[PDB]
């Protein structure tokens, strides 16, 4: 009986191997051969955002494309002005320990949450004028990994113990729950058109969840460790993945396989956070040793390296308006690029 | 003719102290502008770095004011500059070097408390706390330097070639001069010398007795600093002592003349040398000054 | 129970294998026309004059 | 010049200053990352001392411990312990009664990248009950190559050697201590430890050391 | 709820002194900055005084500095207005009004209920009317112009619009001479070009017949008061 | 104060070489190591260059070098 089916495991696993090497009649850099290299990617700090104490593990952009969220060991999550550098929150946890925080795409809300196992929802246009915590999202067994808001009533999560998740604030219940990882999930990003997320888990396998049903739709296993950081491409259609093994990889969604491996032999440490520019041309990847390189997506071509960090650099973004890039570090400060 | 005889002088060995003045004026302001900057508000941020900020702002004054003192001797003593000059150059020299030994003195100190009496540092530490024992250093050397602002004063006679920045002591019976003296071997030398080794002693008794505190490195930094401060300022200090205290019938202040400059000299060593610990000692610093 | 994990993982490998796949050529060409089609309108891929730049 | 948001300027200051205050309430603290096998004693070491991730604090000769209990966490140890890099110390502690995974994370712990130069105060626990097992069981059932007598003394010595023959960095210095399960006294072997500690790092900072 | 009630009103005789407090409950009192605003009792409003967050800022009117001083009193929420050396122009009714500055906020986002006090180079707002009848149902424009552009480098234009009910304490519409404040149905809306500005009324409702306050926040100054009428 | 005793002992100088060196013997140099031989004049500068460093030993002003 069982020994069948694993047996059937294994034929599945060949017919859809099969059926990829089918649909591989190129290769992304063959195709790409023709393009022109973005050139130079000359980039300087405009701003050193400084005011934490510890370790800045996360970051994440509002969709207003000028303000900010910074979420740091020293157990203040606080929200800067990027123009200005002016602090226009700062908020305290309730533990320490945080390893994830976004904005919410309208800017009413941010969220939170690491080794505590839950998810913090913060109300910031609260009309007592302070910050308050709104609802604790209880109920993963791990410490939680990522997260991201599709509205302000809905956020999806990341959690250590290998599953995602996604939430319905208003009851915080768990709306629909994405079992399927072996090992334990890391980062997490949304399509743009936001019906379908894909998550990258220390099992160095990376997979695409419908948000309404709950259901897989593929899975990707190029990478030979686990995988840290994950991000959907501007389109949609495809998204890239870092990982411990020191390269970065694009998949397409369509085309359901690896179409390129970013790579170059000096780089012998993991990614710990990855993202795009605004047209997709480049890949932002933020290294162990110090710096984020720039990787000429279409190409594999290293276009730039953004040195400046006395430590790991633990986060990145880019505007949604595309002007600027921001990377947390270790070193308790943000830097933005442009 | 002007006069019966000319002579270029015979400018005596220690009279050569040009050498000492021109090393100390190159290798130090570089590497005191860079450890002052290094330890600027930035890294001053953090308590540690405020003692070592006041240290090197002192002994980046004392080199920037260096050159008055090399022109003169390279000019045969003679003080070509007015005496607006003469009555603070002198004084902010001496102000700024009192306050670095007394900064020293008072680092050995603040390391001997956060060995001696760690949990109570950590407790009242704090950057404003640092600045208050830096500005009691600093209001010592003031203190010490008051009779270099109220007594110091230029002259000369039937000589139009020459004149000196000198001390003017008239009035009454009172010894003016070995007055001065005693206070500034007391407190300006022998208190801090006293405080070095009193400090340091008992902090490598305690640190080498746990094993986890236990380094050669601390016993090392520590026998350089004592022993070259003793080393290059004792000569002036003793120095300072005998030009006041032998009867001016001299008996043998014909060397104290020209040494006296050596002296100085060998002083302003020390000044050179106190960067030098900072940036060799530290826990790193081979690229702080740019990731500052 | 240990079999019935197992046939859930035959079930959503038969759901991933049904999937329809086109050729890596045609998504190479979709990524290579989305990046063309936003050369004009990438801040970092072009650097953004000093006048609109919101930081300098 | 600014606008009237020279009123949000001054907000960021007051913000700063709120900052500046808790970083200066909360460098007054001594942080230990406390590990252990299961049923151990990580707990009892707390409960005898006065008091997801479990934070664990109590006040002794004037500093402020927290002592976090990371162990609870069921999950890849390997992507979240580099959250407590720059712990003051780890408070490892082991059951004798018990064996080898204590010897297998006590490896692992030691010899991690980023604890590279933390110290470790090892407890060995259940020194009381480890003489009843000894005196009826001998170390040759956990330790087959134990060519030494079936004494408390040498046993016991020869568990803490082992453990500390996993240490492979100079640099770093374990306290080992027998809890004995009546204590009150770990809070001293604590304080001493962390003495040690904090006195070598003032000297880091000052360059003596 | 928010509260912003203030105490200590009655009669004076001119060259008197006497002390308004402010007592504040239902929000993180110790964050805001403070204001305080005066209506005479047959006049437009006027702006008296602000203590900032922390009481590290406090200006006033030119015509009242030297005479009164403003005080918050943060652990007991409490603000308050020693009013010295009163004059004739002194007698109104004073506001307590609430403000916070950072990005994206909305000052004079909440008022008093106030008291009344009665005794024995600046941007000037002007408003083209001082009264016009409506109808429910129908659409309205009001506008108000400044002396000077209040459209800062910066790219804001720091104007605001208040409504004041009979009998009613004023309540913020409009600030920055677009954004709608919290609570304001989107009946409300406002445009301006830096130096000319107007907010428009569509569908409006009985209950929505008041005087209507623009006040520029460029440089530490209200309009004379629209008023409407059924 | 006392300044005008080299003129007054300069006086008694009849001649214009023993008057010229005395009165240069006033001088500042830190007779007999400045003056081994004149260039009629020593019989005055002896006298006059000993009153110089009598004169000048009694002054309270010290040349100190300073630092």
């Amino acid at each position: 009986e069982l020994d069948q089916l694993r047996q059937e495991a294994e034929q599945l696993k060949n017919q859809i191997r099969d059926a990829r090497k089918a649909c591989a009649d190129a290769t992304l850099s063959q195709i790409t051969n023709n393009i022109d290299p973005v050139g130079r990617i000359q980039m300087r700090t405009r701003r050193t955002l400084r005011g934490h104490l510890a370790k800045i593990y996360a970051m994440h952009w509002g969709t207003d494309s000028r303000l900010l969220v910074s979420a740091s060991q020293d157990g203040k999550l606080i929200i800067w002005d990027s123009y200005t550098t002016n602090k226009v929150h700062a908020i305290p946890l309730r533990s320490s320990w945080v390893m994830t925080c976004a904005y919410a795409p309208s800017g009413n809300y941010v969220a939170c949450g690491g080794l505590d196992n839950i998810c913090s929802i913060y109300n910031l246009k609260t009309r007592e004028g302070n910050v308050r915590v709104s609802r604790e999202l209880a109920g993963h067994t791990g410490y939680l990994s990522c997260c991201r808001f599709l509205d302000d009533n809905q956020i999806v999560t990341s959690s250590g113990d290998t599953t995602c998740a996604l939430w319905d604030i208003e009851t915080g219940q768990q709306t629909t729950t994405f079992t399927g990882h072996t090992g334990d999930v890391m980062s997490l990003s949304l399509a743009p058109d936001t019906r379908l997320f894909v998550s990258g888990a220390c099992d160095a396998s990376a997979k695409l969840w419908d948000v309404r049903e709950g259901m897989c739709r593929q899975t990707f296993t190029g990478h030979e460790s686990d995988i840290n950081a994950i991000c959907f491409f501007p389109n949609g259609n495809a998204f890239a993945t870092g990982s411990d093994d020191a390269t970065c990889r694009l998949f397409d969604l369509r085309a359901d396989q690896e179409l390129m491996t970013y790579s170059h032999d000096n780089i012998i440490c993991g990614i710990t956070s990855v993202s795009f520019s605004k047209s997709g041309r480049l890949l932002l990847a933020g290294y162990d040793d110090f710096n984020c390189n720039v990787w000429d997506a279409l190409k594999a071509d290293r276009a730039g390296v953004l040195a400046g960090h006395d430590n790991r650099v633990s986060c990145l973004g880019v505007t949604d308006d595309g002007m600027a890039v921001a990377t947390g570090s270790w070193d308790s400060f943000l830097k933005i690029w442009n | 003719p002007a006069d019966g005889i000319h002579l270029p002088k015979r400018q005596p060995g220690d009279v050569a102290a040009l050498i000492i003045y021109s090393v100390v004026f190159l290798v130090g302001v570089p590497g005191n502008a860079l450890v002052v900057w290094v330890t600027a508000f930035e890294a001053r941020r953090a308590v540690n770095a405020i003692w070592f900020l006041n240290l090197a702002v002192a002994d980046l004054l004392s080199c920037l004011a260096l050159p008055v003192l090399f022109t003169t001797v390279l000019n045969h003593n003679y003080w070509y500059f007015d005496a607006t000059a003469c009555i603070v150059l002198p004084s902010l020299i001496l102000l700024n070097m009192y306050a670095s030994i007394l900064l020293l003195a008072t680092i050995s100190a603040d390391r001997f408390l956060l060995v001696f009496k760690p949990i109570w540092c950590q407790k009242v530490r704090g950057t404003g706390l640092a600045w208050m024992a830096c500005g009691v250093a600093w209001v010592l050397a003031l203190l010490l330097t008051i009779p270099s602002f109220v007594y110091r004063e230029a002259y000369k006679d039937f000589y139009s070639e020459h004149t000196v920045c000198g001390i003017n002591y008239g009035g009454g019976s009172f010894p003016k001069e070995k007055a001065v003296a005693i206070l500034r071997l007391m407190v300006g030398f022998v208190l801090p010398l006293l405080t070095l080794n009193i400090c340091y002693t008992f902090l490598l008794l305690r640190t080498w007795s746990r094993k986890a505190t236990r380094s050669t490195k601390t016993l090392k930094v520590v026998m350089a600093v004592v022993i070259c401060f003793f080393i290059f300022w004792l000569p002036y200090q003793v120095t300072g002592v005998m030009i006041a205290w032998l009867p001016p019938s001299s008996p043998t202040l014909k060397r104290v003349e020209k040494l006296n400059s050596l002296c100085v000299s060998l002083a302003y060593i020390n000044c050179c040398v106190n960067p030098i610990i900072y940036v060799m000692a530290g826990q790193g610093f081979h690229g702080r000054l740019l990731r500052s | 129970a240990s079999i019935a994990q197992a046939r859930k993982l035959v079930e959503q490998l038969k759901m991933e294998a049904n999937i329809d796949r086109i050729k890596v050529s045609k998504a190479a060409a979709d990524l290579m026309a989305y990046c063309e089609a936003h050369a004009k309108e990438d801040p970092l891929l072009t650097p953004v004059p000093a006048s609109e730049n919101p930081f300098r | 010049l600014s606008a009237e948001e020279r009123a949000a300027l001054e907000r960021s200051k007051a913000i700063e200053k709120n900052l500046k205050e808790d970083g200066i309430s909360a460098a007054k603290d001594v942080k230990l990352l406390l590990l252990g096998a299961d049923n151990s004693g990580k707990s009892t070491i707390v409960k005898q001392m006065k008091i997801g991730i479990v934070e664990t604090h109590f006040t002794f000769k004037n500093l402020h411990f927290r002592l976090f209990d990371v162990g609870g966490q069921r999950s890849e140890r390997k992507k979240w312990i580099h959250c407590f890099e720059d712990v003051t110390a780890i408070i490892f502690c082991v059951d004798l009664s018990d064996m080898h995974e204590s010897l297998m994370l006590f490896d692992s712990i030691c010899n991690n990248k980023f604890f590279i130069d933390t110290s470790i105060i090892l407890f060995l626990n259940k020194k009381d009950l480890f003489g009843e097992k000894i005196k009826k069981s001998p170390l040759t059932i956990c330790f087959p190559e134990y060519t030494g007598p079936n004494t408390y003394e040498d046993a016991a010595a020869y568990i803490q050697a082992q453990f500390e023959s996993k240490n492979r960095s100079p640099n770093k210095e374990i306290y080992c201590h027998m809890t004995c399960a009546t204590d009150t006294n770990n809070a001293q072997v604590i304080f001493d430890a962390v003495t040690d500690i904090i006195i070598a790092n003032n000297l880091r900072g000052c360059g003596l050391y | 709820d928010v509260q912003l009630v203030e105490s200590g009103g009655g009669l004076v005789q001119p060259g008197g002194s006497r002390k308004l407090s402010c007592s504040a409950s239902g929000f993180a009192f110790s964050s805001f900055g403070m204001h305080w605003v005066r209506q005479a009792p047959e006049k437009g409003l006027e702006w008296v005084a602000y203590i900032s967050s922390g009481s590290g800022t406090i200006y006033y009117a030119d015509t009242v500095k030297g005479r009164f001083t403003i005080s918050r009193d943060d652990p007991k929420n409490t603000l308050f207005l020693q009013m010295t050396s009163l004059r004739s122009e002194d007698t109104a009714m004073y506001y307590c009004v609430r403000s916070i500055y950072y990005y994206g906020s909305s000052p004079f986002d909440f008022w008093g209920q106030g008291t009344t006090l009665t005794v024995s180079s600046d941007i000037v707002m002007t408003q083209a009317t001082s009264s016009v009848p409506v109808t429910p149902g129908e659409s309205v424009s009001i506008s108000c112009r400044s002396s000077k552009s209040l459209l800062h480098s910066n790219g804001n234009t720091y104007l605001y619009w208040f409504l004041q009910r009979p009998g009613q304490s004023p309540q913020l519409l409009i600030y920055r001479m677009s954004n709608l404040a919290s609570g304001v149905p989107d009946r409300f809306s406002g445009s301006g070009s830096g130096t000319a500005f107007t907010l428009t009324i569509s569908r409006l409702e009985a209950e929505d017949v008041g005087v209507y306050y623009c006040m520029q926040h460029l440089e530490y100054t209200f309009g004379a008061g629209t008023k409407l009428e059924l | 104060l006392l300044r005008q005793k080299i003129e007054e002992q300069a006086a008694k100088y009849k001649h214009s070489v023993p008057k010229k060196c005395c009165y240069d013997g006033a001088r500042v140099n830190f007779c007999e190591e400045r003056v081994a031989r004149v260039t009629l004049c020593i019989r005055a500068f002896n006298e006059c260059c000993t009153i110089a460093n009598k004169i000048r030993k009694e002054s309270p002003h010290k040349p100190v070098q300073l630092g």
